[PDB]
């Protein structure tokens, strides 16, 4: 910014803010991933074993 | 297929709004710049007479 | 003399805003989609003066 | 095994470009600190000159049967003179000293891009190397030629 | 700014006293320094098209 | 009429700053920094002259060749859309 | 909407420092004048100490 | 192709009057102790095409 006119602000704070929560919020979405591949999984064996049967 | 040809025509628009507004600046500052300097000179000019 | 060196003060503190005002302006117009983004280390650090309000 | 070689590779310019950036920004603070010193310079320098045209001023207010020209008028014009050529002299060295930022921050921006792209590059293959036969995140696609781009 | 400094420069020969701080020589740096920002500025928009 | 600054320095004692003029009526230049250049990519916008005011505008000399965009402001006697 | 609001803290700072701004700029202009003033002063003062002498 | 001789004639129109402005706008501009100041041969006389308001 400058010499002396270098302040801190409530925007910086906010800015941090913003940062942990969207780390928080990429953490969400990796976990909701996991299960969402893990019920695709479950599907395919389920469908495996219907063909067989057939 | 689809995603490049959306990336193209993505493209062709960004060019076409970055061309414009250039356009409509530059116009700006001819004319001001112009006549600015028309007045300097003039002042100039009167006060030597 | 006196009158002399608050002219010079003021004058400082005038140009100080006023690159204030372009940086934070350009801030401003900066937005999503723009060409010098990018990822950065440690914007969580501390200035080294920290002047407050 | 090919994948670890990679990555520990990788690693490497991460670290020394990390370092990098940390000296380039430390000496811009340096240039910044004495930029701001040749700018008080520049504010102490003008008081002289006034002190000297009005002593200049004083010694022509004088009588008429005594009134000379020796080292003083002379002196004082070495003077003058001295602090004009001293004043431009620091307004072309301030100009060239702010230029010099301007290059100094473009080649910090630079880098620092780079480095960022290592970085998000080298998150996202350790958080994929991760992954064994028997668990999640297994997935069939068809095969295709981006592939092999 | 060639026509300028024509202006500015003969000033230089007025002999002994008419010699003189004066509207043209306080005017005509500050017009000219004007005129050379404004042609660098004019080179900067020209790169950018 | 004229400046202060001009009529202080058209007196014989020496008062005026080591500089060119008066300086609160310029701007960005005498030592202005935080030049923001942009490197073209393709892919990406090209807005120049980040310093985006909101100021007054005198919408009088307004005269693009061809402004066939979602632009020209105030006024622009357009259609809205057709959908699909 | 996070956005929104640092956007919106952002723009009250920018008009603080401007109205600050013009208050300096007008400071500046007068105290131009007063100097003028005074340096006018200052010479007719000297050049009626000369006259004291005949 | 009706729109197309509607849009050029009014250009032309345009520059006509943009032309006028700048003309008056010197005559604005002149005033006493100019150089190019010089006495003309008939003030006096009358345009030729005679058009009014």
């Amino acid at each position: 910014r400058s010499n002396v006119e270098l302040c801190r602000d409530q925007t910086q704070y906010g800015l941090i803010d913003e940062v942990h929560q969207l780390e928080a919020t990429i953490n969400t979405m990796k976990q909701k991933l996991a299960q969402t591949q893990n019920a695709l999984d479950a599907l395919f064996k389920h469908l495996a074993r219907i063909q067989a049967d057939i | 297929w689809y995603r490049s040809n959306l990336v193209s025509f993505q493209e062709s628009n960004s060019s076409r709004h970055n061309s414009e507004r250039l356009r409509v600046d530059t116009s700006r500052l001819i004319q001001d710049k112009y006549q600015q300097i028309r007045k300097t000179q003039a002042h100039s000019t009167q006060n030597l007479g | 003399c006196l009158l002399q060196e608050i002219r010079q003060q003021l004058n400082s503190d005038h140009r100080d805003k006023m690159e204030t005002l372009e940086i934070d302006r350009g801030c401003l117009s900066l937005n999503l989609t723009s060409p010098n983004i990018s990822l950065k280390v440690n914007p969580t650090r501390i200035p080294k003066d920290s002047t407050t309000l | 095994r090919k994948v670890g070689e990679r990555l520990e590779d990788m690693h490497c310019w991460k670290s020394e470009l990390q370092r990098e950036i940390d000296e380039l920004s430390s000496e811009t603070d340096l240039m910044m600190a004495q930029k701001l010193r040749l700018q008080r310079a520049l504010d102490a320098t003008s008081v002289p000159y006034s002190i000297a045209t009005d002593n200049l001023q004083c010694r022509e207010r004088r009588q008429h049967p005594d009134l000379v020209r020796d080292y003083v008028e002379v002196e004082l014009l070495k003077e003058t003179e001295l602090i004009r050529n001293i004043q431009e002299l620091l307004k072309r060295t301030i100009g060239q000293a702010v230029d010099q930022i301007r290059l100094n921050r473009e080649h910090k921006e630079s880098c620092e891009m780079n480095w960022s792209d290592k970085v998000e590059v080298y998150n996202i293959d350790d958080t994929c190397s991760r992954y064994t036969n028997e668990s999640t995140q297994v997935q069939f696609y068809p095969h295709s030629s981006k592939f092999e781009e | 700014l060639k026509v300028a400094q024509t202006r500015l420069d003969e000033r230089t020969r007025r002999p002994n006293v008419e010699l003189c701080r004066d509207m043209a020589q306080l005017r005509l740096v500050n017009e000219v320094y004007e005129v050379d920002e404004t042609i660098q500025t004019l080179q900067q928009r020209l790169r950018d098209s | 009429g004229l400046p202060p600054a001009y009529t202080q320095h058209l007196r014989e004692m020496a008062f005026w700053d080591p500089a060119i003029t008066a300086q609160y009526l310029n701007s960005g230049p005498r030592w202005g920094c935080m030049q923001w250049r942009d490197r073209q990519i393709r892919g990406k916008e090209f807005v120049v002259t980040r310093n985006q005011f909101g100021a007054k505008l005198p919408w009088r000399s307004d005269y693009v060749p061809l402004l066939s965009l979602p632009q020209r402001p105030r006024f622009t006697a357009q259609d809205f859309r057709q959908r699909g | 909407w996070d956005e929104h609001d640092n956007r919106t803290r952002l723009a009250e700072r920018i008009d603080t420092v401007n109205r600050w701004k013009e208050t300096l700029d007008k400071c500046l202009t007068d105290l131009d004048a007063e100097i003028d003033s005074l340096a006018q002063a200052k010479e007719s003062a000297e050049q009626n100490l000369q006259a004291k002498n005949l």
